[PDB]
């Protein structure tokens, strides 16, 4: 594996280089939107983002070392957490608003409809990122940690266990990379450990938001007002709500 | 399975 | 205004947490290995209800917790209660591979989870967490730190400074214990990360468990205490 | 009114 051979700096470079683009919504400020069609823009965007996410995952060090089956599982478990952390990242410099797309910046108001609590959680996370002054280098590390960690405990044989061993080694490498970055920021050893803890505890909140979002998506399917793509429906189904 | 295919190619 | 928690030393913190530990409770002494969904879930919810009372008194003894307003204490416990029960269960079960030690006289395996529809998935996640902890050689001093982190962290971003300062102190305490155990610098930060990442899985299990408890409530077969119902209701 | 309120104070 070339992944376990990367220096901290090379890891950061690889991750930054692999960042997906920020996509546009079909939002039109002159057109009227219902709670439903508003949700329609967001599900349309998520579907397009998912395609880029899949191709992004292929560039995360270590990911392609895994079996197709294991890759499928990790992405099925992590996809919404990954969309959410990306959204919170984009929104960090827009206090009280979520930048779903450059042409779609919303406050909690428009977020009509369940979705209200989720919007509030996302804003709180963005606020937290802002308090901590989260750096782009730290962000890409966190996103990759989510991809690798979220599905790791929900995977047959003792050989299928080696797959998980490799994931833990890559995760350790990303931890080393985070500490390396903080050491460069001039943080004391005590400050490094504290910040590392602070960053990882946010992942618990992101998991929570994803779980809540997954249940909201399931109710949207049931109501059949908001259009959901085949990919989104398959990703939902994978959670077996 | 869409995800499976997109990952493969 | 200033909290005594922040003035404690690492050793003092560890001792305080170890001392606050709730007792391990027993289930009913009937020899009948629960096979029905009713008897099974009946035993577990009865146990959970009794554990909750001890948890509430345990929380009051976590440094920094009583310095919060009653409303904040209520919020944190409402958000964290199931995560806290689950990490406790996983800890108790660590030395019993393949088994969940709900009580000394109630040690179950995944086969028995099948009794209750929707329970085997949750049992499997708990077993995986137990195994992970066992293979990491989780120590009791580390466990109490993680459990207190859950209490203070899980609800913090749905309200701060005080709680985050206390969280930092617990982090300091965790590193203190790892250095005390002879870990190198690289091993310390790697182990810190490994442990905190498991908290993400514990959150996930809690979320799934809450959904299962909700469905149990709607089926209306198992009797649920008013306390358990209010804790469940808080999650809307 | 919540039982938790009462238990946290008792
Ligand atoms: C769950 C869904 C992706 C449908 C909506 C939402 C608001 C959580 C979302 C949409 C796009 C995105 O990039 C992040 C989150
Ligand atoms: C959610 C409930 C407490 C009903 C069940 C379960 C298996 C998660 C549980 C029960 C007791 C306990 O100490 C930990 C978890």
């Amino acid at each position: 594996s070339l992944a376990l051979s990367l220096t901290a700096d090379q890891m950061v470079s690889a991750l930054l280089d692999a960042e997906p683009p920020i996509l546009y919504s079909e939002y039109d400020p002159t057109r009227p939107f219902s709670e439903a069609s508003m949700m329609g823009l967001l599900t349309n965007l998520a579907d397009r983002e998912l395609v880029h996410m899949i191709n992004w995952a292929k560039r995360v060090p270590g990911f392609v070392d895994l079996t197709l089956h294991d890759q499928v599982h990790l992405l099925e478990c992590a996809w919404l957490e990954i969309l959410m952390i990306g959204l919170v990242w984009r929104s960090m410099e827009h206090p009280g608003k979520l930048l779903f797309a450059p042409n779609l910046l919303l406050d909690r108001n428009q977020g009509k409809c369940g979705m209200v609590e989720i919007f509030d959680m996302l804003l709180a996370t963005s606020s937290r990122f802002r308090m901590m002054n989260l750096q782009g280098e730290e962000f890409v590390c966190l996103k990759s940690i989510i991809l690798l960690n979220s599905g790791v405990y929900t995977f047959s044989t003792l050989k299928s266990l080696e797959e998980k061993d490799h994931i833990h080694r890559v995760l350790d490498k990303i931890t080393d990379t985070l500490i390396h970055l903080m050491a460069k920021a001039g943080l004391t050893l005590q400050q490094q450990h504290q910040r590392l803890a602070q960053l990882l505890l946010i992942l618990s909140h992101i998991r929570h938001m994803s779980n809540k979002g997954m249940e909201h998506l399931y109710s949207m399917k049931c109501k059949n007002v908001v259009p959901l793509s085949d990919l989104l429906l398959e990703m939902l189904d994978a959670h077996r709500l | 399975k869409i995800l499976h295919r997109l990952l493969q190619e």
